[PDB]
């Protein structure tokens, strides 16, 4: 699993730091994810994996992976050619559903992702909107 | 220098 092994590498190394993550970091472990784009897959997979069992402190984090991932292959690849965002769009409520167990204050983090990703069309509105939706629905709870 | 999902 050279490539994929190399990438769950970096997105494991997060639990060395504590957050925020640093833009360097940020970067090491997406240009591993980009290198290993052959299985976009597993990297998505990895990613997933670790936004449900990383500590609270790293939900943000591991959202941030994705982001970062997402808007990097674009910009390599071309916004109608990622393979990224719509493979990580298949799970993306249950993702969304384990990143929301972060804590309280990092709540509004994950709004703020989630209204760029809206505004620069990363993903569709359609696929944004429930995410939203569960933000405010947890709020008022 | 922290990532922020804001910048390019």
């Amino acid at each position: 699993m050279e490539a994929v092994k190399t990438f769950n590498s970096e997105l494991y190394s997060l639990n060395d730091y504590k957050p925020p993550i640093s833009k360097a970091k940020m970067t090491q472990i997406t240009k591993a994810a980009i290198k290993a784009i052959k299985f976009y897959k597993h990297v998505v997979q990895s990613v997933e994996k670790f936004i449900q069992k990383c500590k609270p402190e790293y939900k943000v984090p591991g959202l941030y992976v994705i982001d970062s991932i997402v808007r990097q292959s674009r910009h390599q690849f071309g916004q109608e050619k990622d393979v990224f965002a719509p493979r990580f769009s298949n799970n993306i409520i249950s993702t969304f559903q384990n990143l929301y167990r972060c804590p309280g204050d990092d709540k509004s983090k994950i709004v703020t992702v989630l209204n760029l990703w809206q505004k620069n069309n990363v993903f569709k509105s359609e696929i944004i909107q429930p995410l939203l939706d569960m933000a405010a629905a947890l709020e008022h709870h | 220098p922290s990532y922020s999902p804001t910048s390019p």
